[PDB]
């Protein structure tokens, strides 16, 4: 019967930086062809995929929340009326 | 073996000899004199304070007996929680005990602990078969589950009590084994049945029974009467001669 | 649902009970205990055999009112289920 | 504090005797609805119409009780009996001890040894 | 810096916080049990030991005045006379107001002393903060609705609730000075107690209790006397 | 069983006794005889051991029992 | 209870004397972040009440047969995804009717029965009831079985958390350490084989002293031992204390504030944890604890890292007690020195005929217990160990209730396990330090 | 640092180079191995201890023979009482003092009519019933018993000489230092 | 909570330290949280134990250390004239925790008291030694055996032809033991 999944928006995440790495693998292997001009390109694209992951960071989409604030009423004395 | 350059073998000190020994007879009753007025005044005071419920109190060495009406649980209780002088903030603990002669078979012991005084109390009430108690499970999260051992135990109810069920004996259990009449052995017992494959119930046989040698009890009594260690302050006046 | 099919089905049933006096005084305007021979745990059981078969469930509150087949009807046809 | 369990109900007096009358319809329907549910999970291989029989003997043994405190023990026992078997605490030999699937005259118990 | 206690800061008992103004709230807490008792007779001796205990420890939380207070006092009459319309619980609720993300404040009475309680709107960080901290009622109703609809959303709160921003007819509170930690001590030196948190935790779980002991009428006889042989044991005849 | 130990023990037993204590055993042990039992078990002290080792038996059956 | 019959008065309830919060003052709606939606009813739509009861949690048995059950506890757990929404231990499955048994035995045929139930804390098990039976008896045992009483309570204390404190890191994942102490408790049952012949079950600890006198070289190899243990806590200190990955499991976890700990019932290092200054043995001084000179490790956070770095402590403070103890032991009797009470040597009892009569009636008959009631209650290693003994004036009890520290702490496991996971709670079970021979009875 | 010399342990001990190599590589070379010493541990074994030697002890009152009757000594039996006070006899105590403090004189006859009244009237009327007509005053001298504040209840130390509460106070040396979450307290 | 009376000096613990506050350097906090060094602590400690002498012996060649006081299983003993001991005066029967001793006696056919039954059901006893305590002629003693495991329980329902073939195998060591322990009895 139907399960909860606390950590599915990490297997989402998963998923797309999983095609990332692999779109990296072929420059590992053409480094001396592409050179600079190709190094640029490489960059840019990790940059953007970098971008993402801050997304994912910043949102706490990678958190999984778990656990089992102060007092904020000052009384004043004026005495008597 | 390699043995250490400063540990002595200590076995090998000798002991100066010990002969004649003095030991002083004490009565260990003697020391909680100190405290007796106080332990008298106290529970004097709550019987003042509270004399809807209170019906007596009992002081022993260094324990002082509440004893209260049924209907004035919660009342009472209450204030030994929360007042100044009575910060009984713990439930040590909740017993019952059987008294088959009396007609409120049972007695309801709770002891309470004030880490605040350094003090302990006893408030002890009564119920039956049929009369129930109400639950201290408002004023104090840890008497659930004393409740439900004197439920299971003994069988008394505690109205207002959340999840009262039994909490000791076995799921299908019938009786409440604490009791008196209860026998020691109790009534059924189980086995794995190799026609059923299951665990089934039977009516109890013993292939030795059990040997009571409560009738080697002693004819002669061994104990006496003890003393009165009342106090003279909690003690009524004489009458001066002429 | 339709008054006639939730009522023919309720004389099949009342009927297929063990041990009512007799299976004619079944009407609709019949009383389980005045009528029926229904005892209070006859009739617990009889609303819910009744609810069972329309496999719909009947509330504490309004389960005691059916004392008689026709509020058994009425009931049946104010609650959507079939 | 500790939350109480699913069929958990708090234990409260009978105000009168209306309210034990319904309390106790009340009990004898939530068992008898029940008996379905029963039977799957503890796998009886009897009918349901079996263990509806034993639920309403039940309550026929204390069918002449006119006691208000008696009474409010016995719907005290029966609610927790109630949870204990649909939270699945016990087992089927429990759920089976349940089920029994002394001599008829004095003559029959004498010539067997007493019963 | 080490002046003053840090309110909320860990006491080093677990879950209880430094109390933000601990002195003012034994006052509160002890004026408003001395107001309780009163309906109870005063043959009770409940009523002579509360009312006897809490005195003796009311007069000594009088006795350690903060730095300044009477100026502060000065300064806070002259503040709810001209200006009793903005504290009066009769007209903005016995919370202050409706508006949590600003100050709020109202003027209470226990035995004829006159408090003044307030809610500074709770501190949190600016990057998790939304519109200033007010409360989120949810999405205005929209489109096709009945009025009774319109006046269940809250729509008599457009003509009464404020602008936190609109400040010209009300005047800010400065509360109560506080008590140098020095002084926290010395008061709970004298109170001895523990600390002032526990000395607070106790007065409130006091003042509730005499609700409690007024409903069920503690003063009056004995409801069960015990009857024959209930309190014997197995005792040998003296 | 370590290096110096092992080859100390194997050094003053044989080489066709360690093979024996391998079997029964699985240690290298050396020690002086104390006696004999009315089974045939023999008995071994060596103070110069680990502690609870310094006394032990060989047993004088082959399906060897407490 | 006849007007009980029909309708009469209704008793009073604690819903009854409930009273309305002030709301000048009130701040919150829960001052508590162990009801802050972490429990049942945070989900869902409807609840549980109507049109709920037709649907379960995910519900799991977490034992009795489960490592981290350590034995016989049937913990039933509801698990949203892998989050704890209530928690509900079933126990009994110990429970073998003590209470009862002791009943129908005499003072001296029951103590053997203190043995088994804490059951790693035996001499402390035994002292509970020694020193109930002497109140009950107004009789003052000697000053050498109060030091033998006192260092063996110590001895009993390391031996428990041991196990306790060794089988809690187990459960979390750490292996190592548990195997090390086992080689120390193994160490100290010597010490009790040899001054009882039992390893576990010595009972030695009786009502009147303790049952035979120390051998001649014990002493001594006590205090061997004592130079050697304090290495033996530094290297597993040396694995736990600072490990990132204990930290992490434990810091933060089973919190439970101190005005909450008392209400629990909690006792020992579960209310000690919460930042309480309490021990058994500094409030009501027994045997000779106010002899001794010890600390008392206090926490501060009521976490499952606090109790155990208060546990960690309490290691170093009995070792210490141990060693003045060893310093301090005077010469004398080990029995209170009446034979109507403990029997007479076996030498007396050959040659004298006073000394015969006596034997003979103390173990047939028993002694009598002067007619009273008592609670009595001492720091076991596990929290407040107490016993409510009843006394007929016969040789047998008229009752004997037994209040086990850890029936007090399971029962408030709920309270502050719901809404951790699954393995918090593992990590819970341990610092919560249950025996369910105590639990059960 | 607060640790001891290896030298002193009772341990078994590494020697010369491996005592060099030891020293050289572990974290703490005062630790210990844990493995305790042939010649001193347990030797010689309690079962060859000589029995002569133990002498089986008797303290001089109790066991001598000419300077103790039993019944001097017999504290079983001089057990106490528990001392229990009704509502009957507390408006009793309140009405006419105790033999420590008493409220009128009750000089010879005449006195002992008073006496039992002041029984008969808690048994006929109880605490709440006789601070009723007495008024608020007599409540005020309740708390007159306790010099006017309520009483105290007992603590259950007596480590000063008196029975108290147990002064905590934190400890001259924390182990954990200021580090750890852990406070030492005496 | 705390002790009624001045509250323990010292007791409000110092107020909170922020993290710019914190007296650690930076290139030690960060060095420390990358390079795992408390672990590695740890680690190091495994590898000093690991040249360290094993615990271990080899039972049943080797076996652990038990006193003259340890309780096995029990015997019935003779005088040196191989004249029974016991009496039958029932006292350990009594005494026992757990009945499970069954004494049946009459008068010998010599006139002398003696058992006719003696069981010791071994599946009921608790082996606390209060039987050998009571006896007033030292015959009941616990062994220092504790090697007599057995296929069925049968085999531990000991009669006095079981019991006296126990002390008659055993009293040698018996003898050494109370000759051990009897000065402290
Ligand atoms: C100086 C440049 C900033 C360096 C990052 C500083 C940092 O560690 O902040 C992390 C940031 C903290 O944000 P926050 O959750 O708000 O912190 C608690 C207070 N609210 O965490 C965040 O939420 C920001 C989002 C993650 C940013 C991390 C970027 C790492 C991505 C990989 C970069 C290498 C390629
Ligand atoms: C080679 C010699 C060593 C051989 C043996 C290797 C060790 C084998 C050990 C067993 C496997 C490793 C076990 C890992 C245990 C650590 C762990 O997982 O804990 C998680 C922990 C939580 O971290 P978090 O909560 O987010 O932050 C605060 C923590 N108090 O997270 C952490 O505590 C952080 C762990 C850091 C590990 C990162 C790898 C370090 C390598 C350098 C990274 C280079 C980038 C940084 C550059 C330096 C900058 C100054
Ligand atoms: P009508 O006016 O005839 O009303 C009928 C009743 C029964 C209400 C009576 O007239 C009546 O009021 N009599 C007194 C109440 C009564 O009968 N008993 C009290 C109710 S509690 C009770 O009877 C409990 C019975 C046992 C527990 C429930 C039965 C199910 C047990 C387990 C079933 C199978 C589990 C495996
Ligand atoms: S106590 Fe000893 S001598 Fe007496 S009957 Fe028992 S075994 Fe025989
Ligand atoms: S040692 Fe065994 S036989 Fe002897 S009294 Fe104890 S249980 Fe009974």
């Amino acid at each position: 019967s139907p399960f909860n999944i606390s950590f599915f928006i990490y297997g989402l995440v998963f998923l797309l930086l999983d095609l990332e790495i692999l779109l990296l693998y072929p420059f590992a292997v053409s480094e001396y062809v592409n050179s600079a001009y190709g190094l640029a390109a490489a960059l840019i694209f990790i940059g953007i995929i970098t971008i993402g992951f801050v997304y994912e960071l910043g949102h706490d989409a990678l958190k999984v929340h778990s656990r089992q604030l102060k007092s904020s009423v000052v009384i004043s004395y004026l005495g008597n009326i | 073996v390699a043995l250490p350059k400063d540990a002595p073998n200590p076995r090998a000190i000798p002991r100066e000899p010990v002969g004649e020994i003095k030991q002083a007879l004490v009565n260990p009753a003697d020391k909680y004199q100190s405290k007796a007025d106080n332990l008298h005044k106290y529970g004097a005071w709550l019987m003042s304070c509270l004399p809807k419920y209170i019906q007596q109190f009992s002081v022993w060495k260094d324990e002082l007996t509440i004893y209260i009406c049924p209907t004035g649980v919660i009342p009472v209780f209450s204030f030994l929680k929360y007042n100044t002088n009575a910060e009984f903030t713990q439930v040590s603990d909740i017993t019952a005990v059987d008294f088959p002669t009396r007609e409120m078979r049972f007695e309801i012991v709770y002891n309470l602990l004030s880490v605040r005084h350094n003090a302990r109390i006893r408030v002890k009430t009564y119920a039956d078969e049929v009369t129930p108690v109400p639950s201290i499970t408002s004023l104090y999260m840890g008497a659930n589950w004393y409740e439900r051992e004197v439920y299971d135990m003994f069988g008394v109810l505690f109205v207002g009590h959340p999840d009262l069920r039994r909490i000791m004996t076995d799921y299908g259990f019938e009786g409440h084994p604490l009791r008196k009449d209860f026998p020691l052995t109790g009534y059924t017992e189980i086995r794995y049945d190799e026609e059923k494959k299951r665990i089934v119930v039977e009516p109890l046989e013993l292939t030795q029974a059990f040997r009571n040698f409560e009738g080697g009890s002693s004819a002669w009594d061994q104990v006496g009467p003890g003393i009165d260690r009342t106090p003279d302050t909690f003690k009524l006046p004489t009458p001066k001669p002429e | 649902l339709q008054k006639v099919e939730v009522y023919e089905r309720i004389k099949s049933l009342l009927a297929g009970f063990d041990k009512v006096n007799d299976p004619n005084n079944i009407t609709e305007t019949a009383h389980f205990a005045n009528d029926l021979g229904l005892d209070s745990l006859d009739t617990v059981e009889v609303v819910m055999a009744i609810e069972e078969e329309f496999s719909i469930e009947i509330p504490d509150k309004d389960a005691d009112q059916i004392h008689s087949v026709d509020k058994a009807i009425e009931y049946i046809l104010r609650q959507p289920d079939a | 504090a500790v939350q109480p369990t699913k069929f958990a109900v708090t234990v409260r007096q009978s105000r009168n005797w209306a309210d034990a009358k319904q309390r106790v319809i009340a009990a004898y329907r939530a068992w008898i609805r029940a008996a379905p549910e029963i039977q799957t999970m503890y796998s009886i291989p009897f009918p349901v119409s079996h263990i509806r029989t034993r639920i309403r003997q039940e309550f026929e043994r204390h069918r002449y009780v006119n006691k208000l405190n008696v009474v409010d023990v016995l719907l005290q026992q029966s609610n927790a009996d109630f949870q204990e078997t649909m939270n699945f605490w016990r087992q089927q030999s429990h759920v089976m001890a349940f089920f029994k699937e002394l001599p008829s005259n004095f003559i029959t118990g004498f010539l067997e040894g007493r019963n | 810096k080490g002046k003053f206690l840090v309110p909320g800061a860990p006491t080093g008992l677990t879950g209880l916080g430094t109390h933000p103004s601990p002195r003012s709230a034994l006052l509160y807490l002890y004026h408003s049990t001395l107001e309780k008792l009163k309906q109870i007779p005063e043959h009770s001796v409940y009523r002579q030991s509360v009312e006897a205990v809490t005195r003796h420890r009311l007069a000594l939380v009088e006795s350690v005045v903060p730095e300044g207070y009477d100026a502060w006092v000065e300064r806070a009459k002259k503040l709810l006379e001209e200006h009793a319309d903005q504290f009066d619980p009769t007209k903005v609720g016995p919370e202050g107001g409706e508006e949590v993300q600003g100050a709020r404040a109202v003027k209470v009475e226990r035995d004829g002393r006159v408090f003044v309680v307030s809610r500074l709107p709770k501190e949190e960080d600016e990057r998790v903060l939304e519109w200033d901290g007010e409360v989120d009622e949810g999405p205005e109703l929209e489109g096709s609705r009945t009025l009774e609809e319109k006046i269940e959303g809250g729509l008599e709160k457009i003509f009464t609730r404020r602008d936190v921003k609109d400040t010209v007819g009300r005047v800010e509170w400065e509360p109560e000075p506080q008590l140098t930690a020095e002084q926290v001590a010395e008061l709970e030196n004298k109170i001895g107690a523990g600390l002032i948190e526990e000395v607070i935790q106790v007065a409130e779980g006091e003042l509730k209790l005499v609700d409690t002991m007024v409903k069920a009428r503690v003063w009056e006889p004995l409801e069960e006397q015990p009857r024959p042989g209930q309190w014997e044991y197995f005792e040998r005849k003296p | 069983s370590y290096p110096t130990r092992t080859l100390a023990n194997l050094r003053k037993i044989g080489l066709k006794e360690y093979f024996r204590q391998l079997l029964y055993i699985g240690d290298t042990k050396y020690g002086e005889l104390v006696g004999v039992d009315k089974f045939g078990n023999k008995f071994y002290e060596n103070k110069e051991e680990l502690p609870l080792r310094t006394r032990w038996v060989d047993y004088a059956k082959h399906d060897y029992d407490a | 209870p006849q007007d009980g019959f029909q309708g009469t008065r209704l008793i009073p309830t604690g819903a009854d004397f409930q009273s309305p919060p002030d709301p000048f003052i009130d701040e919150g709606a829960r001052d508590n972040a162990a009801n802050y939606g972490v429990q049942k009813s945070r989900s869902g739509v409807d609840e549980d009440s109507v049109e709920g009861r037709k649907v379960r949690h995910y519900t799991v048995n977490f034992g009795p047969q489960h490592p981290a059950a350590h034995g016989v506890l049937r913990l039933i757990l509801e698990l949203n995804g892998e989050e704890i929404v209530r928690a509900d231990p079933h126990v009994g499955l110990l429970h073998r009717g003590t209470e009862k048994l002791c009943e129908y035995k005499t003072y001296m045929q029951a103590l053997p029965y203190f043995d088994r139930l804490d059951y790693v804390s035996m001499m402390t098990n035994e002292q509970v009831f020694s020193l109930a039976v002497e109140k009950l008896l107004n009789i003052e045992i000697p000053p050498r079985a109060k030091f033998i009483r006192t260092m063996f309570g110590e001895i009993t204390r390391i031996l428990n958390h041991l196990m306790s404190v060794l089988s809690h890191a187990m459960d979390v994942g750490a292996l190592t350490p548990f195997l090390w102490g086992f080689e120390e408790r193994e160490k100290l049952m010597e010490f009790y084989e040899r001054v009882s012949g039992a390893r576990l079950h010595a009972a030695y600890v009786r009502p009147g002293g303790v049952h035979q006198d120390i051998p001649v070289g014990l002493l001594d190899d006590i205090y061997q031992w004592a130079t050697q243990f304090g290495d033996r806590i530094d290297e597993t200190e040396e694995m736990l204390t600072d490990n990132r990955i204990w930290i992490n499991r434990l810091k933060g976890v089973g919190v439970v504030s101190a005005a909450d700990a008392l209400n629990l019932s909690f006792t020992g290092v579960m209310l000690r944890g919460s930042g309480v200054p309490w021990d058994v043995r500094k409030s009501s001084p027994y045997d000779a604890y106010d002899q001794v000179e010890f600390d008392v490790p206090v926490g501060i956070n009521g976490d499952c890292y606090d109790r155990y770095l208060c546990r960690m402590e309490e290691f170093r403070q009995s070792l210490r007690i141990i060693h003045q103890c060893l310093n301090k032991m005077p010469a004398g009797p080990v029995r209170y020195e009446d034979y109507k009470i403990t029997p007479p040597p076996r030498a007396a009892m050959k040659e004298n005929m006073e000394a015969l009569i006596h034997h003979f009636l103390l173990f047939t008959k028993g002694y009598a217990v002067p007619p009273g009631d008592t609670y009595t209650a001492i720091e076991a290693p596990k929290g407040e160990m107490g016993v409510y003994v009843v006394s007929d004036g016969s040789e047998r009890p008229y009752r004997v209730h037994i209040r086990a520290p850890g029936f007090a702490h399971l029962s408030g496991f709920d309270h502050i396990t719901r809404g951790h996971l699954l393995a918090d709670a593992v990590a819970v079970i341990g610092t919560m330090d249950l025996v369910f021979g105590e639990v059960d009875r | 640092s607060n640790a001891v010399s290896i030298t002193k342990k009772y341990t078994v001990q590494s020697t010369g180079i491996w005592e060099r190599i030891r020293r050289a590589l572990v974290i703490d070379p005062n630790r210990s191995n844990g493995v305790p010493l042939n010649p001193y541990n347990r030797n010689p074994s309690p079962g060859d201890n000589p029995p002569l030697e133990y002498t089986d002890p008797v303290t001089i009152p109790a066991g001598d023979i000419a300077d103790n009757p039993y019944w001097k000594r017999d504290f079983r039996r001089n057990y106490p009482r528990p001392s229990v006070i009704a509502q009957a006899q507390q408006v009793a105590l309140l009405s006419v003092g105790s033999a420590a403090q008493p409220r009128v004189e009750l000089i010879g006859e005449e006195g002992t009519k008073a006496l039992v009244a002041a029984e008969e009237e808690g048994k006929e009327k109880g605490v709440a019933k006789y601070l009723e007509e007495k008024g608020a005053e007599e409540a005020k001298r309740v708390l007159a018993l306790t010099g006017g504040l309520p009483p105290t209840p007992s603590g259950q130390t007596m480590v000063t000489g008196q029975w108290d509460v147990h002064k905590y106070g934190l400890a001259e040396e924390q182990s954990y230092g200021g580090s750890y979450p852990c406070r030492s307290f005496v | 909570a705390t002790p009624a009376g001045p509250p323990p000096k010292n007791f409000r613990l110092p107020p909170p330290k922020n993290w710019d506050e914190e007296s650690e350097s930076t290139i030690d906090k960060v060095g420390k949280y990358f390079l795992m060094t408390e672990m590695l602590r740890g680690m190091y400690v495994l590898l000093e134990q690991f040249f360290r002498p094993p615990y271990t012996i080899y039972y049943p060649f080797e076996k652990g250390p038990i006193s003259p006081r340890f309780r096995g299983e029990h015997a019935l003993r003779r005088y040196p004239s191989g004249e029974e001991r016991c009496i039958a005066c029932k006292l350990c029967e009594a005494v026992c925790p757990a009945q499970a001793i069954t004494i049946e006696a009459e008068e010998r056919a010599d006139g002398s008291r003696r058992t006719t039954r003696y069981d010791i059901d071994m599946t009921k006893c608790i082996y606390c030694g209060f039987c050998q305590e009571s006896c007033p002629v030292d015959a009941i003693v616990e062994s220092p055996n504790a090697e007599y495991a057995t296929e069925t329980r049968e085999e531990l329902l000991y009669n006095k032809e079981k019991l006296l073939a126990n002390g008659d195998k055993w009293e040698p060591e018996l003898a050494a033991a109370i000759r051990a322990d009897a000065p402290y009895r």
